[PDB]
DNA sequence: AAGCAGTAGAGCATGC
DNA sequence: GCATGCTCTACTGCTTCGATATCG
């Protein structure tokens, strides 16, 4: 801590002190060598912590020294005689970086939220900055087992962990350093991670703001590309984001240079040919100052130079140019720069490609820029002399003003346009209403207009902080002298609503984007707010043409296009039904086309945010449907909506109809959204029912083959799906089954129909016979296998939840399935997706799969013990997981270069295993030998584990993934029984080792070692553990001491929901 | 020359002190003609920031500067007029706007006071003014020269400016259009042969070759050599059309009328640009050297004095004896005349804004590589301070000016590889520089010929320096990279008609391609696909001759395993020796047998029975080397050529055979309408538009030619992707009719399943009878 | 030897 | 309390000239 309270030259003695403290104490063999390791965490944590007069250091001041300890430590250990104390201090700064990151339970400003941890922001902050200054130099062998563990961590951490502004900082780091060395030429597993979090994260950012879109960004471009180059298409409004949101904060604007010189020489060419159009019209911001500029003196004014060498070039001028090197001149970059190499990569661009910054030589907006704004000039401006009084002419100003004003990269000429720009639009519009008359004293200039709107809206939202709050209250005050009762619907204000309406429905403008639903909300406040309301009944601003052009535009297949429909709704939610008598007629029949887009977004894009933003359109709208007619559900004459049949009133009753008549559709979103509302629409009625009672009634008027003509759709009436395919038609065929699997699994989770009552032979349904044979394709172009995988992988979650759900609901009695599902296919599908999940089609690079697999697993396997049948899949599993196996997987190198298969083999069986004694029958699978009280896996298990760190030549060494095996594998061992008094004999132990001194004992490393597994099985039987503890108090009390401290300290720190066990630790000891 | 000082305070004292009455004066329009005296061409870069903000100055000296909008929904006068002048001070374009709407103003309102006598004076005094703006100028700078040429234009006193420093002005500042307008403003309200000799000097530098036409009769007295001579540099063929500007140069007699001066100096810039479109460094050198002097003219001082010549003869010598320094021999006479005209001022400054890209060139030569360091970076903040001034809405301009940034930082590259030390000791730096040189080439049919030698002779010089540093078989690495640039050099001087360079280029290419087999085969394909393209505009027998001396070097041996081998060169051998043989055939088939004449073994060479086998072999040969090509394409646009001259060949034979009657061609004819409909039918399928016109064809030779080849047709049309025919809907709906609607018959069922909303409306009118 | 001319070193004033 | 920044004064070495001892 104290090394900013020294001197230079000083300091070089400092940092030898500590390299040489931590040389001597870790040359003695690892008993004391655990003291390196929370040295280094204590000092983090002091300096990750800090935010005759003196000074408060903040965190910049002891990177060199953190350089120091590990990267000239050979030009350091010059005079002290050098093995790997740097990569020690390295692996060390790894763990301990991921230790306090680990927890610091995160869920100023950001984002109308403060709700994280209190204060825990400053020792974070600190830490990410710390980190992007000391992590990414030496990313060599040092780094390279280190980049699954450092990105996995961050992912699961930051998925709960959106608006926090540097989650994303740390992996853009470890990408950098995973394409620093090589490790990305298809090993084939954290690719998948990355690949599969670009699409999460692209539909992330699209709803964020400046530091965030900036975090996002500068880790996407990050992305290698040279070998993601699948998908071109899919980044490229994440790569010219970046450059038009340059030229105010440069840090990114650099790489996008540096992106997209590295996309272009080794991505193939032809994937990127039609790929240029739009990349470099955005590069024609960065040429515009001839260096004009004139702010700070341009010479050496006077310095400590500029008289030193005045008297002769002696001595005092060596003194002074031997101290100007080491400024560690890094601010980012100077925008000159930027500019030079803007022309230096246009020029390396091609010949071809590189005329492509302008018009594309007579299209059809080339011979329309020749023309002007409008043709008869308006605003004659009259400069006043002493005498003269002359006539100079606006509008040759305009095309040059307001370019200027948007993309200017130099401040001061940039609030000068946009200072003039706002005078003269107000000059404009005093002008357009003088007093001579209407014709030729106020003379119409909406042909100006058309063209000033959709560039206010621009300015207003654009980035800095001064043309905000210079452009807020004009685009806010124009609005209210526009919606007015004397203006009378005028042709400018249908201008105004245009440049709005295709302000939403824009790309790369995901700011602009809420402002003009802003901007609706002002429309539909002061649009009734001082109107002549019994007027509104022709013009086409009304809410009635608005909401009819909402409707057409959420119906349409532009995947930006509806997005408008879904954010005008998301932002006028507040109004329209705070005043009544409009929602009635029409939105409730835009409820119905709101899930209709819905349906329509089945296949565009994970990477748009449209699902996320139709849902909570259309639950915006479920709570103000339950305030209003519960009272007023009346047969009045109401407006009749897409798909429904004509009738003269539609109270509440063929929605609930149509609702369950489209429960079996393939669109995977609208189909979750129809039944959740229905079970919420079922009551509400006069009456006030139940779905049992409901259903039932309906079916004792219709009939049961009324209620599978819904649910099998068009699903009821194949050998393409021998190879894995990808066609229309075979996943159209999956999306049916899965729509018929989870349409009724829902009414039989509920006790709504029972299901004996459905599935019995009155029905005739394809249902149980088409899963039959779906359980016999599930084993067996790589670009659209993947399109496939997942949807052969999510049907048989499905599987498992419907099985779940009937067996151990109401209806007992399995007579209706007797091999139809629950034959020897569904303990197949079951085996092979509980172990070894990676060869049916599983992933391994998601989370929300992967996290579920399980639950569903040990949820299902519950389910058949209590069953009327349990023979055949204790007999399907006894031919797996049976223990000679794990002795024949059990080997005797599991130490160099084995380092995939023959240490993840194991780990697969391990938490195999960890599920089935979480179903509850281990034992019965895995019974143990013959004589004793303790099951002779886990006695076999542990002596394994033991015998496997001492040599026998050097030193078996160690790893993470040479721990977490090490510490399932332990954590089975003591989940069969007992098997407490051999762990203490095992600890209690006076055996010697040694090491190339000695100094070893096997019971202290041992304990070392994993040290909270072995507390946490102390804790449990506790009173049978403590007499044999402190019996042995005499021959080895010094282990004893040690494991009495290690078992204190432990139930210590659960105090805060174990307090009524320590009590117990107490009275007992 | 203290009003752009490098210090603030001290500037505001100097503007302080020439603001002042007595000093400039404190009338609004004396001051406006008193600000011309204050030019100084040190200074114009800020000349019109600072004339606006002297005019601009006394507009605070007003009762006006109260509410200049009187209601109540205003702002006042000096927030418009304080940000214009700190918005005009920042940007060179509004400052230009402002000055040249200012200036207008104040010219169109003096009009009301004051009588000719003294109006008339003023402008002749503003008119010599102007003039000398535009005479003292040596930094045209582009929103001054294109702001006083369009503050002329305007008035009907000032047009009669200067028709000879108006065109080399707007000419090197890029700024045609308005001299263009300018001079065809002057020519309205004897003959005017001076303007019309710089205005057609103006559109010959934009192309615009169609309007070099109207200006060249002999109704202006001009001669009738040029006319001649422009007309035959709008096709590309600058080796007559400069031939014949020397032969019009040095004439004796002249009997219409003496060659007035003004046209002399036109032939001579035009030969200079004919010379200059070519390769040839030396008739370019002697001719732009020695029209001054004689006996070795020593240049030193020459050139900077007599101030016509600046901006005529300084840009093509030392572009003739650059490119001639760099390659070949010393002949250090340039250097010399650099280092004599650096001492001055006037010739540093002039030197160093406009040229820097052959300074830094020239240093580079004597290893000079830190001052070509500043002169390189000097060069590109030039590129990118003229980039950004010239206008919006000009484009052509600005694309003349963006075709020179690859040659700047293909300098900028050589300059930061060689200096580098993680180089020059392995070359697997090398490797990767040899493959990103070859795949960084310009367009072809876009960027002219000048900047294909820019580019390929600064590589060769960079690849011989580097073979001279790279001491650390890798003289047959940079070899083999020399030859596939100057490959496509060749193929893209071809596709733009300019033949007289791309041949020469040939010449220079054949020394040793006979000393591989990747090399020949290339080589010849250039030559006899340059010599088809070449027989488009000459008129007959002597087409014959040039694709007759193209025969004796394709049928050599080049099947090394190789035409046997590749695919690509089996196809293109044979395409361009049918194309050879349907260029004789259809040559001597039109005008019959004179073509004989001129013939010793040219008469056997055709006749390998005077008048029929002369042509039916000549046919079939043609068919043969025809048809290898489709089965050899068959295992896009690699089966699409080789289809459609299949068809173009064989419908245009049966064309030939239909306009009279025979026997044994129709029995040779017999296979040629199978051979139609299915190779036309293959290369529907593919998205092509070059055959989906073709539709009609078919359509006609299907019931002209019924008696076979009809499930030929029904066959193919079975599976053609059914939106190729939508075009042609109402032209299957009327064959639906009459006799052989079937395979139409199939197309029309798939239309109506597929889309049956685009055929409902052409099928009531053809149902209605 | 005589003149001079240039730099080393110590003490006051400042900063972290 | 430790490192640096700035001036002036006395020490010290160089250059030129003239006298003295030495070696032929």
């Amino acid at each position: 801590d104290s090394f900013p309270q020294y001197s230079p030259k000083m300091q070089l003695v400092c940092c030898r002190a500590i390299v040489k403290v931590f040389l001597a104490l870790a040359a003695k063999g690892p008993v004391l060598r655990n003291c390196i390791s929370t040295v280094v965490h204590q000092g983090l944590i002091r300096i990750c912590s800090k935010p005759g007069k003196w000074k408060v250091p903040t965190y910049k001041d002891y990177v060199d020294l953190f350089r120091h300890l590990l990267s000239s430590d050979q030009m350091m250990d010059s005079i002290l005689a050098s093995e790997s104390l740097n990569h020690l201090l390295y692996d060390e700064f790894v763990k301990s970086v991921l230790k306090i990151v680990e927890k610091l339970d995160l869920t100023d400003p950001a984002a109308n939220l403060h709700p994280a941890k209190p204060k825990d922001f400053s020792a974070f902050i600190n830490l990410v900055e710390f980190c992007r200054e000391i992590l990414p130099e030496k990313q060599a062998e040092f780094f390279e087992p280190w980049v699954y563990s450092f990105s996995y961590e961050l992912i699961l951490q930051s998925t709960r962990l959106p608006l926090i502004s540097g989650f994303y900082k740390l992996l853009s780091i470890t990408v950098r350093n995973a394409k620093k060395i090589k490790y990305f030429e298809g090993k084939y597993s954290c690719f998948a991670l990355f690949v599969k979090f670009g699409k999460e994260v692209a539909v992330k950012m699209k709803q964020y703001k400046d530091e965030l879109l900036a975090s996002c960004l500068t880790f996407l471009l990050s992305l290698p590309h040279n070998i993601i180059e699948l998908d071109v298409r899919a980044y490229v409004p994440a790569l010219q984001m970046a450059f038009k949101l340059g030229l105010s904060y440069t840090p990114l604007a650099e790489v996008g240079l540096n992106a997209l010189e590295e996309w272009s020489i080794y991505i193939d060419r032809h994937v990127m040919q039609p790929y240029y159009k739009d990349i470099l019209p955005c590069l024609d911001g960065y040429l515009k100052t001839s260096a004009l500029s004139d702010e700070t003196k341009n010479n050496w004014e006077v310095s400590a130079l500029s008289r030193a060498a005045q008297k002769g070039f002696n001595k005092v001028v060596l003194k002074h140019l031997k101290k100007t090197k080491n400024l560690s001149s890094n601010e980012a970059i100077s925008l000159e720069e930027i500019r030079i190499r803007v022309v230096q990569m246009l020029g390396s661009l091609g010949g071809q490609i590189n005329k492509n910054l302008l018009t594309v030589t007579s299209s059809d907006e080339m011979m329309k820029s020749y023309v002007a704004w409008d043709r008869e000039k308006r605003l004659s401006f009259a400069v006043p002399f002493r005498e003269m009084k002359p006539v100079i002419f606006l509008d040759v100003f305009l095309p040059r003003v307001t370019e200027l004003a948007l993309t200017a990269s130099d401040r001061q000429t940039k609030v000068a346009a946009c200072e003039l720009l706002h005078s003269m639009v107000m000059f404009m519009l005093g002008k357009a209403t003088q007093m001579p008359e209407g014709g030729q004293g106020a003379p119409p200039m909406y042909q100006l207009y058309k063209r000033t709107f959709p560039v206010l809206l621009r300015l207003a939202c654009d980035v800095d902080q001064v043309t905000r709050q210079l452009y807020e209250p004009l685009v806010m005050q124009l609005i209210h002298w526009f919606t007015n009762n004397k203006k009378f619907e005028s042709q400018d204000t249908v201008a105004l609503l245009e440049a709005i309406l295709d302000g939403i429905v824009d790309p790369v403008d995901s700011t602009l984007r809420d402002f003009c639903g802003r901007c609706i909300r002002e429309f539909l406040k002061w649009s009734i707010k001082q109107i002549t309301p019994q007027q509104q009944e022709k013009s086409p601003v009304n809410t009635k043409s608005l909401f009819k052009r909402l409707y057409s535009l959420a119906l349409h297949p532009n995947a930006f296009k509806r997005l408008g429909a879904s954010l005008a709704f998301n932002n006028i939610y507040r109004e329209f039904r705070e005043e009544e008598s409009l929602v009635e007629q029409f939105v409730f029949e835009a409820l119905v086309i709101y899930m209709e887009s819905l349906a329509l977004a089945h296949a565009d894009e994970k990477s748009l945010g449209t699902i996320q933003q139709c849902c909570d359109a259309i639950d915006h709208l479920c709570r103000i449907i339950e305030k209003k007619h519960v009272s007023l559900n009346k047969a009045k004459k109401r407006r009749l909506p897409r798909g429904f049949p004509p009738s003269a009133s539609l109270c509440l009753l063929d929605l609930v109809k149509w609702l369950l008549a489209h429960c079996g559709r393939p669109q995977t979103e609208c189909r979750h959204k129809s039944i959740e509302l229905f079970y919420k629409f079922v009551p509400l009625l006069p009456g006030n029912r139940s779905p049992n009672l409901w259903l039932k009634d309906v079916l004792k008027e219709e009939g049961v083959s009324f209620l599978i003509n819904t649910f099998e759709g068009g699903g009821c009436g194949l050998l393409y799906l021998r190879g894995p395919f990808s066609l229309q038609a075979t996943l159209c065929w999956l999306d049916l089954l899965l729509a018929a699997l989870e349409c009724y699994n829902t009414f039989i989770g509920e006790r709504t129909v029972g299901a004996l009552q459905v599935l019995g032979t009155e029905a005739q349904s394809s249902l149980l016979k088409a899963v039959a044979f779906f359980l016999e394709s599930i084993a067996m172009s790589p670009q659209e296998g993947e399109r496939y995988n997942y949807s052969k992988c999510t049907v048989v979650v499905r599987i498992m939840e419907f099985t779940t759900t009937l067996l151990n609901t109401s209806p007992e009695g399995w007579k209706l399935l007797k091999k139809d599902l629950c034959n020897t296919h569904l303990m197949r599908v079951l085996v092979q997706t509980l172990c070894e999940p990676a060869s049916i089609g599983f992933n391994i690079g998601d989370v929300q799969v992967m996290a579920h697999l399980p639950d569903v697993c040990v949820n299902l396997m519950k389910a058949l013990k209590m069953s009327p049948y349990k023979d055949i899949l204790e007999t399907h599993l006894r031919e797996k997981i049976t223990a000679q196996s794990i002795e024949e997987l059990c080997a005797v190198n599991l130490y160099g270069p084995d380092a995939q298969v023959d240490r993840s083999r194991l780990a697969a069986v391990v938490s195999a295993c960890k599920q089935l004694h979480r179903a509850g029958l281990l034992h019965n699978i895995l019974p143990s030998q013959s004589t004793d009280l303790h099951h002779s896996v886990g006695t076999e298990l542990l002596s394994l584990v033991y015998k496997g760190i001492a040599p026998g030549q050097c030193l078996p060494s160690l790893d993470l993934s040479c721990k977490q095996l090490a510490s399932g594998l332990l954590e089975l061992a003591f989940a069969f029984g007992g098997l407490c008094e051999r762990l203490v004999s095992l600890l209690l132990n006076p055996a010697v080792l040694s090491t190339a001194v000695i100094h070893f004992s096997h019971g202290e490393y041992f304990y070392s070692l994993f040290s909270e597994t072995i507390n946490t099985e102390l804790l449990k039987n506790l009173d049978l553990a403590v007499l044999e503890l402190m019996q042995s108090s005499v021959d080895n009390t010094k282990m004893v001491s040690a494991v009495l401290n290690g078992m204190l300290d432990q139930s210590f720190r659960e105090r805060a929901n174990q307090k009524h066990q320590g009590l117990k630790l107490a009275t007992t000891i | 020359q203290g009003l752009i000082d490098e210090n603030p305070g001290l500037q505001l004292i100097i503007r302080n002190f020439w603001s002042h009455e007595t000093r400039l004066p404190s009338n609004t329009l004396d001051r406006l003609l008193a600000l011309n005296s204050l030019y100084s061409p040190k200074i114009e870069v800020h000349f019109l920031s600072l004339a606006t903000n002297f005019l601009l100055e006394m507009t605070s000296m007003s009762p006006d500067y109260p509410n200049p909008m009187f209601e109540h929904p205003q702002i006042k006068h000096s927030s418009l007029i304080t940000p214009l002048q700190a918005v005009a001070q920042r940007d060179p374009i509004i400052a230009k706007q402002l000055f040249s709407s200012l200036f207008s103003g104040i010219l169109k309102e003096m009009d009301k006071f004051k009588t000719l006598s003294e109006k008339n004076n003023i402008t002749q005094k503003l008119l010599q003014d102007f003039n000398r703006f535009l005479n003292t100028t040596f930094s045209f700078f582009p929103p001054f020269v294109s702001c006083i040429q369009d503050i002329s234009c305007q008035h009907a006193a000032l047009l009669s400016l200067d028709p000879a420093a108006v065109s080399a002005g707007c000419l090197a500042s890029l700024q045609q259009p308005v001299g263009i307008r300018l001079l065809e403003e002057a020519l309205l309200r004897p003959p005017d042969v001076l303007r019309w000799v710089e205005l057609a000097k103006l559109y010959r530098s934009i192309g615009e070759y169609d309007v070099l036409r109207g200006i060249f009769t002999s109704e202006i007295g001009t001669k009738q050599i040029t006319q001649s001579a422009l007309l035959a540099e709008a096709r590309s063929d600058y080796s007559e059309a400069a031939k014949q500007y020397d032969e019009a140069l040095n004439k004796q007699d002249w009997v219409d009328g003496e060659p007035t001066e003004a046209e002399k100096d036109f032939w001579e810039l035009a030969s200079l640009d004919c010379y200059n479109h070519l390769a040839e460094w030396k008739s370019l050198e002697y001719c732009s050297t020695a029209s001054i002097d004689s006996e070795n003219p020593p240049d030193l001082n020459k050139i900077w004095s007599e101030p016509f010549y600046q901006e005529t003869y300084l840009p093509y010598m030392i572009r003739s004896k650059l490119k001639l320094l760099l390659q070949g021999e010393a002949d250090q006479s340039l250097l010399t005349f650099i280092d004599k005209a650096m001492h001055g001022e006037l010739q540093k400054a002039i030197l160093e804004l406009h040229y820097s890209q052959e300074l830094s060139l020239l240093y580079l030569l004597q290893d000079d590589v830190d001052r070509a360091k500043y002169y390189i970076q000097n060069g590109i903040q030039s590129f990118m301070q003229n980039y950004s001034s010239i206008d919006v809405l000009l484009h052509q301009s600005r694309l003349t000016k963006l075709q020179s940034v690859q040659a700047l930082t293909e300098i900028q590259e050589f300059i930061s590889f060689i200096s580098k030390q993680g180089n020059l000791s392995s070359q697997v730096p090398l490797k990767r520089l040899l493959n990103t040189w070859t795949n960084r080439y310009p367009d072809a049919k876009m960027d002219p010929m000048n900047i294909w030698d820019d580019i390929i002779t600064n590589r060769c010089f960079f690849l011989s320096k580097i073979e001279e540093k790279l001491t650390p078989d890798i003289s047959s690495l940079i070899r083999s990279c020399k030859f596939s640039m100057k490959m496509k050099m060749i193929d893209s001087a071809r596709k733009q008609n300019n033949f007289s360079l791309a041949m020469k280029l040939l010449k220079e290419l054949h020394k040793e391609s006979k000393t591989r087999d990747d090399w020949l085969v290339s080589w010849v394909q250039s030559y006899c696909r340059l010599s088809h393209c070449r027989s488009r505009s000459q008129g007959c027998s002597e087409q014959v001759l040039t694709v007759l001396k193209t025969v004796s070097l394709l049928d050599e041996n080049n099947v090394s395993s190789y035409l046997s081998k590749n695919i690509l060169a089996f196809r293109d051998q044979n395409i361009l020796l049918g194309t050879t043989y349907r260029i004789i055939a259809n040559a001597l088939s039109s005008e019959p047998a004179c073509l004989a004449e001129i013939e010793e073994d040219k008469a056997r060479r055709i006749l390998e029975e005077d008048s029929e086998k002369v042509i039916a072999g000549l046919y079939q040969r043609a068919f043969q080397h025809l048809s290898e090509a489709v089965q050899a394409a068959e295992e896009a646009a690699g089966v699409i050529d080789a289809y459609m001259t299949l068809a173009d060949f064989c419908d245009q034979q049966l064309r030939k055979e239909e306009e009279n009657a025979s026997v044994i061609d129709s029995a040779e004819l017999q296979a040629y309408p199978a051979l139609v409909v299915e190779k036309m039918l293959k290369a529907l399928k593919l998205n092509s538009n070059e055959a989906r016109l073709k539709f009609p064809r078919l359509l006609q030779i299907i019931e002209r030619y019924p008696e076979e080849t009809l499930s030929l047709m029904t066959k193919e049309i079975s599976s053609v992707p059914c939106w190729q025919f939508i075009s042609w809907i109402s032209h299957m709906v009327a064959l639906l009719d009459k006799d052989q609607a079937v395979a139409v018959q199939h197309s029309v069922e798939e239309i109506t399943d597929n889309y049956p909303q685009a055929i409902v409306y052409p099928f009531i009118i053809s149902s209605e009878s």
